[PDB]
């Protein structure tokens, strides 16, 4: 028959789970985020819609830290993705104050998996309506993660998910086909603005505002920090010069 | 009376659609798998396949360790084949804590099994789209292979085969078997066990492998591991050496 | 303590409680009825912990009377001390236990004959053809030892238990301020309400 | 179609949407209209009291939450009510463990979670309310707009409810202009009021009608009615 | 959520009845019929076995009969492991009463519980209400001999004779017709056994599709005693009527 | 089915909206705020001749200087009243003082959306939203007399005067054009007599109909049936008069 | 754990459960309840879908709350024993704390409430049963008759009706009942019951049972004979004409 | 989270019918055979071991468990259903009965608890009646041997012989034909094999069959010796080669 | 074994005038024989013109008039700006006392 669709856990005559599917949509929907890992960190970059002049510029930030290595960023659903850092945050203290050190990225990676995953075994609670992309360094080096609302997890050279994911994606295979040997923190940061500027493409009617985060073992001592001011600025022109 | 394929309820035939949709998602990754026993090991094969270039080749697995002698091979999504493995993990640990000793196989394969049957009686539990194939060298069994399916049922085998032409695996071995007339891969060597276990998944599938397009578990006295990328290189240059 | 005794004749159960409640120093009240009717031909008096004592009564009193309304019917006297003694054998065992020893005299008009219940606060149950609790029982037991007989008239029975508030005058050191004497008999409960010079 | 897919909070439809949420937001709209502006030294809010006959009262739409911050609602003001007073509380227990006032941009941010979490649980409904937070900490006057669905944003200047676009557009257009109204309070009520004007249809705005409130540098939240309005009418 | 599949037992249909209730009623009506009659020394329960086979062991049976004190039995008819689960219950409460009292339970108070207990999954709880229907007989001091009936809707009546069950319509206007208030427990063996050859969906009724009981109160001795027919006294008395 | 807090496409809530629609099956109250005092009057409404007509009590004392009048399902409003009374003597103990009319009305107000099969926001343990709506009526030194329209809706409103029940839309527009800011206590009494009268479908009197005040002076009172009486003779005259 | 809103509004504004826990009232035999001067009467009418009872034993239609209040009712029997139950535990609270017996209101007030209450809570039903209590307030002469209804509302009475063709019964005793001159005997009260209860229960001297309750707990039930006999006399003052 | 399925899932249809369970029973009617036969000194349990894949070791699935060293059962329907049961059948003998009386449980209680475990899955809150039908046999010291068929309503009946699963009806009237109340334990063996041979496709021999008994007490299989009355488990497990041996005698 | 009571000495004085009151105290803390602090305010003004003083056990002291103003602080919340008068402050502080009737406030107060 059919209503298949209506509840959360249901399996499907075809082993799919619908309403995961369509949580997929509201994702599918929302503005376009990045992750590039470098040579010895990774950088986070999201578009930002200006709705209105009114908007307070630089000052609604997107970008979230888990711990004080840790960086996520979101599409889809905004208030979902903070649920998801939020109960990250939790997960990371639990680990770290019964281990001492901070929460490795592979293991952090699961624990938000587990997470999502939970949310598509009962009918009760709706799936995630974001996809997450995060990392940092650790120990052993730097990890790139993006997270479905599936609860599916893989490791990433770089990551793409929302309106202008294709876009973006295509960009990245570029960039691991021309840097075998590794792209630098500096060069990701430029990078990245630039893929955000291409992206934007698919919803260029409405004016935009860029934000990036890092964490590099040589450039943020290993640390999450936002990019801000001059080095900001540096990029945005690099994206501004490569659009033309 | 039509929400008897919502949840885990009996239909008009004695049918639970819901456990056997749960069957049909454990084929949605495409990938096939064998195990089978050595002299004094158990060797599994999984087939790897990475689409998207974006990837990290090293990240994409569905080869778990359990504990340090039980190994674990999942066919169907990756969150349910994580959320089937951390539990067993959990339970792992558990059991050495409490018994004093570690785990055998068909233990954590009869304990999943019955896990999986709970959410096959009780409602508000969906049941897992994964099959899950336990292997080790027991203390007390030797070479050891139990799987699990969404149904709660579970047995042990001389080899076993599970994905999408799970069929042709299943039959290459059958008939492998009935020629030797023997339960098991006569071999002293793990790695020609394994060497083995990528002759057949060949045959079978027939379709020639790189080093990128396996992923490989082996199961010896007191550990388990999995191959690396030239692991797996070393063992097609030695099959390629007599063909 | 307060004196609390009880005497089984031939067609009755006599009781008789003091009348005194003294706090510390002072003598509060000279007029106190130490007993609760349960049921028309059941009555128990009692004796212990200041709060506790009426708590008790007053407790088992309603839950007697709601029986007594569900199934339209008077337990009989035996029925209601098991009853009771379960509530303190229960007590006993909890966070704060009821510190109360009770007499439970009835007319069981089944059988036709009176019945008399001595239960401490522990729940130790035995039934008596007569009964005291406290140092009471230390100068009456061997008084109705000797001249108590199980055919005598509840005159006699009056008369006996004037023979043992006397030696309570005479001996115990506590102004106990005289007694509360009740019938307890086939027509019900009634008090005498001369026993000041009987 | 949409008739299988709002039943509830925790179902999404196939397009990815969340009906319960935009059926909660379209309350928002039937709601009186409200405004909120900033400079750099004050935040003041606007709002339009509705009354339901000649003999009923003007319902309140603005709240004080602390002695520097306070929000406008506009929708269900059972809602408003149980949000504020969380809000209320928030701010009570910052100032009570660490002696120090709650920044407005995480009250927003407590705001947004506090919302989320009626939007993916089974049995709860989304808050039926918009509100509209100023307020002045640290970093100077704020504005945020709080929307049902979680969505929290820091503005110059808007407005929410019912023919809200007017004002919306207003304070878009006098933007540069009511930015730079530092030191005089007087001046950016007055450009409020101007806003609020914008949006109006029925009636005008009269004494016992206009609702107004602001907090900044020297000047604790603090709410303005009647014959205190009647000098900015 | 679970909303969805909520059968909702406890509700009223639109004429003000207890939709489970009646189809419980629907239930037992198709199982094998039970028939208590009160003498004036004694009572009588008898009961039709419902489904037997030839390797049945007969012996080892016990299906329809049931002892819940010394002085008090019951007739089942319905679903039997419903029925065990009232039984216990039934049990304890009786053991309960005697701790309590030192007093054996009066036949209505046990009655009246488990009516009560019925009630309970009639008007809370969501669950189906159990599928039996109880024919109590039983003595004590204060009415002597009783027999009481109750059904899934949780009340309960007295009678001199009734039946429970298949054919119940049926059974009870061949009871009404033979009944006589100066019966002797000889003669409500003989009804009993004779309503029920009268109303049986089978061909004949023998020994090994009946069970007996009867609640006498043997003169030469003072005290009630229940006595459960073997299946060679079922046997023997089937001849002494009259039925072979 | 369908959640018990679920939302309409129009931003309403199911339950909320359906309860007012059993509000407007009820009898007729009438609420009238004056600088004397505040009149509150009550349809009693027997539904036979045999029903002991003083037996209805649908003006009841939340506190010597709050009272309160019903309409719709009166049985609901037992365990509000419960909650104003408490919450009244709760609020002296705590304070030493006279709870304030408005806040007597919060705190009832705030049961009013307490319903739900597990809405997460506390533990709001009740099926459905109450089938009535209260009129409020009291005085403080902080704000004088004052009359309240309670609602299942968890909102209230204050009014000058106030009609719910059945003829509340007419005798509301009624109540429009009659009221000013300078009626005295006897000229709101046969107010609430005369609107009352207009929509009652039975003819007015003493025995079908209840009339109350509340008084700085002397509190909230119950006009007895002799009192009304009269009240509705000195009506009848003056309507008479022209 | 099952906390299901079974009782909720409709578009119309009704709660269907309670409207259909009325259904199951009207189903249930009927029940009148009429106060003297001196007393109150309740009577009942016996069902006959099967005749062959045992009536020393079968729970009698009118029951005590206390020695001084009685409770009849129409509608569902196992639902009325736990109001009974719940009545009688609240009747010995009182009298435990307050020292003093429940009035008839009061008793009347809490049965009601209990009522109340299963309408709009969680997993539950609301009672199929409506009630009428009687009796005499502790040290008082004057009479009360009470009603209440599955809706939790309730109301005093001179004279009422509840159940099967009650339509029919309450139409004679507003014809027959002058609040001016109420039955000053309780003779010619428990007379204007039983002719009430024959124009529905078509002749049934054993299908009419009457308890008579008087001040100062003094409450008695008629034996068969005793109401046969005002049938008897009822029966020729037709035939006299 | 959280069960919220605090209602029954099995309810009463107007016909008076418990779909659930009637579903339950047709799911064991697709079950493959097991029987069961009462001797005058022993019982027999047997099933056909029915592999799903000649690469599978049917030796490491038995569907005849112990649950008491007196106690034996065997099934006919869903499989990880009955391998739950066993699991709290095997406890529910320890809990309520050995660790209160220091004796394991007779049969037929044993059977009770088990039917009670049954009977709740019939009416508790959002769960589904076990799909299968057990056979349990046993033997106590006051009753004897016996055998009892419990059913996923809860009901149970003791029998002398009876079938289960895929071809019932006609091993239940073959059991008909060749039962009396005379029969050695050796016969009744003998009668088994017959009656599972009908049932049996095809191959049928030790390692296709599962059979066990209840018959004398085993010495050999207490494990410890000292103890005088503790005399041995009358449960045995028939090996592949003991019954090959009785499969030439057919 | 831990004592979760301590003294910190101080003393402090309420007189009332006819249209004023005045509430001292010194502002000397000590702890045995050893002197904390010179200058530790002790009287506090709580808002509604409450001057407030709980003496004895500075930590519990403390406690208490922390709550008070945040008492008199939801008094304002809850009832429209009212002003508490005095009997009202002096009430709820009974209240605030008697909440740790078995765990008390070791203190001596004053308003």
């Amino acid at each position: 028959g059919t209503g298949y669709d209506l509840s959360n856990s249901v399996f499907s005559p075809d082993g799919r789970n619908f309403q995961v599917e369509y949580a997929v949509k509201a994702v599918e929907n929302g503005t376009t985020s990045i992750g590039i890992k470098c040579n010895d960190g990774v950088v986070f970059a999201v578009e930002k819609l200006i709705t209105s002049k009114l908007l307070v510029p630089q000052k609604n930030v997107k970008i979230q830290v888990v711990d004080r290595h840790i960086g996520c960023v979101y599409s889809g659903l905004i208030p979902d993705g903070r649920h998801l850092v939020n109960r990250g945050r939790e997960e990371a203290a639990s680990f770290k104050k019964l281990y001492k050190t901070p929460i490795p990225i592979p293991a952090f990676a699961d624990r938000l998996g587990q997470y999502v995953q939970a949310h598509t075994l009962y009918n009760s609670v709706r799936p995630f309506g974001v996809s997450t992309i995060f990392g940092g360094v650790d120990k052993n080096g730097a990890h790139l993660y993006m997270l479905e609302p599936s609860g599916s997890y893989w490791g990433y050279k770089g990551a793409a998910t929302g309106k202008g994911r294709q876009s973006a994606k295509a960009e990245l295979e570029k960039l691991v086909d021309h840097h075998p040997e590794g792209l630098s923190a500096r060069e990701a940061v430029k990078q990245a603005a630039k893929i955000i500027y291409l992206a934007h493409e698919d919803n260029k009617e409405k004016d935009f505002e860029l934000e990036i985060s890092w964490c590099s073992l040589s450039e943020t001592n290993g640390l999450h920090k936002f990019v801000k001011g001059d080095l900001l600025q540096e990029a945005i022109d690099f994206a501004q010069k490569e659009i033309n | 009376a039509g929400y008897d394929r919502h949840i885990t309820i009996f239909s008009p035939e004695g049918r639970l659609y819901q456990v056997e949709y749960a069957f049909k998602a454990t084929n949605q990754t495409n990938i096939n798998s064998l195990a089978v026993r050595g002299k004094d090991c158990t060797v599994v094969i999984s087939q790897k396949k990475v689409p998207d270039k974006l990837l990290d080749p090293t990240t994409v697995s569905y080869i778990f360790c359990i504990s340090r002698t039980i190994g674990m091979v999942v066919n169907g999504p990756i969150p349910d084949a994580r959320n089937a493995a951390l539990r067993a993990k959990a339970e792992a640990a558990e059991f050495r804590y409490k018994y004093g000793y570690d785990m055998p196989c068909d233990v954590l394969a009869k304990r999943m099994a019955n896990l999986s049957q709970i959410y096959t009686q009780r409602a508000y539990m969906r049941p897992l789209g994964v099959i899950l194939t336990f292997v080790s060298v027991d203390e007390e069994l030797g070479p050891s292979i139990y799987k699990t399916d969404p149904a709660g049922y579970y047995v042990g085998y001389k080899a076993t085969a599970t994905g999408p032409k799970q069929q042709e695996i299943t039959t290459n071995l059958e008939n492998h078997f009935k020629k030797s007339k023997i339960d098991h891969i006569n071999e002293e060597s793990w790695e020609k066990v394994v060497e083995f276990a990528i002759t057949h998944m060949i045959d079978a599938l027939g379709t020639e492998f790189s080093k990128n397009d396996l992923e490989v578990g082996v199961a010896t006295k007191d550990k388990f591991f999995t191959l690396s990328a030239e692991n797996i290189e070393e063992r097609l240059v030695a099959i390629a050496e007599q063909d | 303590m307060d004196i609390i005794l009880g005497i089984r004749v031939q067609d009755s159960v006599i009781l008789a409680s003091s009348k005194a409640v003294t706090r510390g120093i002072s003598v509060l009240k000279d007029s106190d009825d130490k007993t609760r009717q349960l049921s028309p031909h059941t009555l128990m008096s009692f004796a212990g912990e200041a709060g506790d004592t009426v708590q008790f009564a007053e407790y088992i009193q309603a839950n007697i009377q709601l029986y007594s309304i569900r199934e339209d019917y008077e337990l009989s006297p035996q029925a209601v001390s098991s009853f009771v003694r379960q509530e303190l054998a229960k007590s006993i065992r909890s966070r704060r236990p009821y510190q109360v020893n009770v007499l439970i005299g009835g007319y069981d008009k089944k059988k036709n004959k009176p019945e008399l219940y001595q239960i401490d606060y522990l729940g130790t149950k035995v039934e008596l053809p007569y009964g005291a609790h406290g140092y009471s029982g230390f100068y009456t037991f061997s008084l109705l030892d000797h001249h108590y007989r199980p055919d005598m008239t509840t005159e006699e029975g009056l008369d006996l238990l004037k023979l043992c508030v006397q030696e309570l005058e005479k001996r115990m050191p506590m102004d106990f301020k005289g007694v509360i004497v009740k019938i307890v008999d086939k027509d019900g409960i009634r008090q005498v309400d001369d026993f000041q010079a009987q | 179609f949409r008739n299988n897919y709002d039943g509830d909070t925790v179902t999404f439809s196939p397009t990815g949407r969340l009906f319960q949420v935009e059926y909660a937001l379209e309350a928002i709209k039937q709601g009186s209209v409200t405004v909120g502006l900033r400079s750099n030294t004050h935040a003041v809010l606007v709002a339009l009291k509705r009354n339901a006959d000649e003999l009923s009262s003007y319902q309140k739409k603005i709240i004080k939450c602390d002695e520097h911050m306070g929000l406008s609602l506009a929708g269900l003001a059972p809602d408003a009510r149980v949000l504020s007073n969380y809000l209320r509380q928030q701010c009570n227990y910052s100032s009570l463990v660490f002696n120090r006032k709650l920044a407005v941009e995480r009250a927003g941010h407590l705001l947004c979670d506090k919302a989320q979490k009626n939007t993916q649980s089974y049995g709860g409904r989304p808050y039926g309310v918009g509100l509209l937070i100023i307020g002045y900490d640290k970093s100077g006057a704020h504005l945020l707009e709080f929307q049902p669905s979680g969505n929290v944003t820091e503005l110059y200047g808007t407005a929410i409810g019912a023919r809200s676009q007017g004002a919306k557009t207003y304070l878009e257009r006098t933007l540069d202009t009511f930015i730079k109204i530092d030191g005089n309070p007087d001046e950016l009520i007055k450009a409020g009021v101007e806003a609020i004007s914008q949006s109006l249809r029925d009636e005008s705005l009269t004494v016992d009608n206009l609702s107004i409130a602001i907090v900044g540098k020297d000047t604790p939240f603090t709410i303005y009615d009647g014959e205190a309005v009647a000098k900015y009418i | 959520g679970s909303r969805r599949y909520d059968s909702r037992t406890t509700i009223f249909s639109p004429e003000g009845r207890l939709y489970q209730v009646e189809y419980a009623l629907e239930s037992i009506s198709h199982a094998g019929t039970a028939i208590g009659i009160m003498a004036s020394d004694g009572i009588v329960l008898a009961a039709e076995r419902k489904v037997t086979s030839t390797l049945l062991e007969q012996d080892t049976s016990t299906e329809k009969l049931y002892k819940l004190n010394d002085k008090i039995a019951v007739a089942v008819a319905g679903l039997t492991a419903d029925a065990e689960i009232l039984i216990n219950t039934a049990r304890i409460h009786a053991q309960n009463y005697l701790k309590t009292y030192n007093e054996d339970i009066p036949v209505e108070i046990l009655v009246r519980r488990l009516s009560d207990i019925k009630q309970g999954y009639t008007q809370h709880g969501g669950l189906r209400p159990f599928g039996v229907s109880f024919i109590y007989a039983g003595y004590d001091d204060r009415y002597g001999y009783q027999l009481y009936t109750s059904n899934p809707s949780g009340n309960y009546t007295g009678w001199k004779a009734i039946s429970v069950g298949a054919n119940t319509s049926a059974a009870q206007t061949l009871l009404q017709m033979d009944y006589k208030d100066d019966m002797k427990v000889d003669d409500a063996i003989e009804l009993a056994l004779k309503t029920l050859s009268k109303t049986t969906d089978s061909s004949a009724l023998t020994y090994d599709r009946l069970e007996f009981a009867t609640i006498r109160k043997g003169a030469n001795d003072g005290e009630v005693y229940q006595k459960i027919f073997k299946p060679q006294e079922i046997k023997d008395i089937l001849v002494k009527t009259g039925i072979t | 089915d369908r959640g018990v807090s679920t939302f309409s496409p129009e931003g309403r809530l199911f339950q909320v909206e359906y309860s007012l629609e059993a509000i407007k099956l009820g009898s007729t109250a009438i609420g009238i705020a004056t600088k004397e005092g505040v009149v509150l009057g009550v349809e009693k409404r027997a539904t036979s001749p045999l029903l002991e007509s003083d037996s209805i009590e649908k003006i009841v004392e939340i506190d010597r200087h709050i009272g309160c009048a019903m309409s719709g399902l009166t049985a609901d409003a037992r365990s509000m009243i419960e909650h104003a009374r408490t919450a009244a003597v709760t609020h002296n103990l705590y304070y030493d003082e006279d709870i304030n009319v408005e806040s007597l009305t919060q705190s009832v107000c705030d049961l009013a959306l307490r319903f739900g099969e597990g809405a997460s926001g506390e533990e709001r343990l009740m099926s459905r939203p109450f089938g009535v709506a209260l009129l409020i009526a009291g005085h403080d030194a902080d704000d004088g007399y004052q009359l309240f329209h309670a609602e299942p809706s968890g909102t209230f409103y204050r009014y000058n005067a106030k009609a719910i029940g059945s003829g509340s839309e007419g005798a509301q527009a009624e109540l429009l054009n009659e009221w000013h800011s300078s009626l005295t206590l006897k000229e709101a009494e046969l107010l609430v007599l005369k609107i009352l009268k207009q929509v009652m479908e039975e003819k007015l009197d003493e025995n079908n109909a209840q009339l109350s005040c509340i008084t700085k002076q002397d509190g909230f009172k119950i006009y007895d049936n002799e009192k009304t009486a009269e009240l509705i003779k000195e009506l009848k005259e003056k309507e008479a008069a022209e | 754990g099952y906390d299901r809103a079974l009782s909720i509004f409709s578009p119309d504004g009704h709660i269907f459960q309670v409207e259909y826990a009325l259904e199951a009232v009207k189903r249930g035999t009927c029940a009148v309840g009429v106060k003297g001067k001196n007393c109150v009467v309740l009577g009942c009418e016996r069902r006959s879908t099967l005749k062959l009872q045992d009536t020393r034993i079968t729970p009698s239609k009118v029951s005590k709350i206390d020695s001084h209040v009685v409770l009849s009712f129409s509608g569902l029997n196992a639902d009325s024993r736990i109001l009974i139950e719940k009545a009688r535990v609240e009747a010995q609270s009182h009298r435990l704390t307050l020292e003093d017996p429940v009035t008839v209101e009061y008793l009347t007030r809490y049965v009601a409430g209990v009522q109340q209450r299963y309408t709009q809570s969680g997993g539950v039903r609301p009672f199929g049963v409506s009630t009428l209590i009687a009796g005499f307030d502790p040290r008082d002469d004057e009479p009360k008759l009470y009603q209440t209804e599955p809706s939790g509302i309730y109301s005093s009475w001179s004279a009422q009706t509840i159940g099967r063709n009650s339509k029919t019964v309450r139409e004679f005793l507003e014809k027959n009942y002058d609040r001016k001159e109420p039955p000053a005997t309780v003779e010619e009260c428990v007379k204007l019951t039983v002719r009430s209860l024959l124009e529905v229960v078509q002749t049934g001297a054993k299908n009419i049972e009457i308890t008579v309750v008087k001040p100062d707990s003094d409450i008695v039930a008629l034996s068969s004979e005793e109401i046969n006999q005002y049938v008897t006399q009822i029966e020729q003052e037709k035939q006299e004409q | 989270m959280t069960d919220r399925y605090s209602f029954s899932l099995t309810t009463f249809s107007p016909s008076g019918k418990l779909g659930q369970i009637d579903y339950a029973l047709t799911a064991v009617k697709q079950g493959v055979t097991s029987l069961g036969i009462k001797a005058t000194n022993g019982v027999v349990i047997a099933t056909e071991k029915k592999s799903s894949s000649p690469l599978a070791m049917s030796e490491t699935l038995s569907k005849v468990s112990l649950l008491t060293p007196d106690i034996g059962a065997v099934y006919s329907g869903m499989g990880p259903d009955y391998r739950v049961l066993v699991d709290k059948s095997r406890k529910v003998a320890h809990t309520s009965y050995k660790r209160i009386y220091g004796e394991y449980p007779p049969t037929k209680l044993l059977v009770s608890e088990v039917a009670k475990i049954m009977q709740e899955a019939t009416q508790s809150g959002g769960v589904r009646p076990f799909g299968v039908s057990l056979l349990i046999a046993g033997h106590d010291e006051f009753n004897g041997f016996s055998l009892y068929q419990v059913d996923p309503s809860g009901s149970y009946f003791p029998w002398k012989a009876t079938a289960i699963g895929k071809g019932s009806v006609a091993a239940k009237t073959f059991l008909e034909k060749r039962w009396n109340d005379e029969l050695e334990l050796e016969d009744a063996i003998h009668i088994a094999l017959l009656t599972l041979k009908e049932s049996v496709e095809g191959e049928f021999n030790g390692d296709t069959i599962e059979l066990a008994i209840i018959g004398d007490e085993n010495p050999d299989l207490l494990g410890y010796t000292g103890i005088p009355t503790d005399k041995g488990p009358r449960f045995r497990k028939l090996t592949s080669q003991e019954i090959n041996d009785r499969l030439e005698a057919l | 074994q831990f004592n979760p009571y301590g003294d910190n000495g101080g003393t402090i004085l309420g007189i009332a005038g006819e249209d004023f009151a005045v509430l001292a105290g010194d502002t000397r803390n000590i702890t045995d024989y050893s002197i904390n602090s010179r200058y530790e305010p002790k009287v506090f003004d709580c808002g509604d013109n409450i001057v407030m003083s709980a003496n004895g056990f500075a930590a519990d002291g403390d406690a208490l008039v922390k709550r008070f103003k945040n008492s008199v602080k939801w008094y304002h919340f809850d009832h429209n700006d009212k002003k508490l008068s005095i009997n009202s402050a002096a009430r709820n502080i009974q209240h605030l006392l008697y909440g740790k009737r078995f765990f008390p406030y070791y203190v001596h107060t004053i308003i």
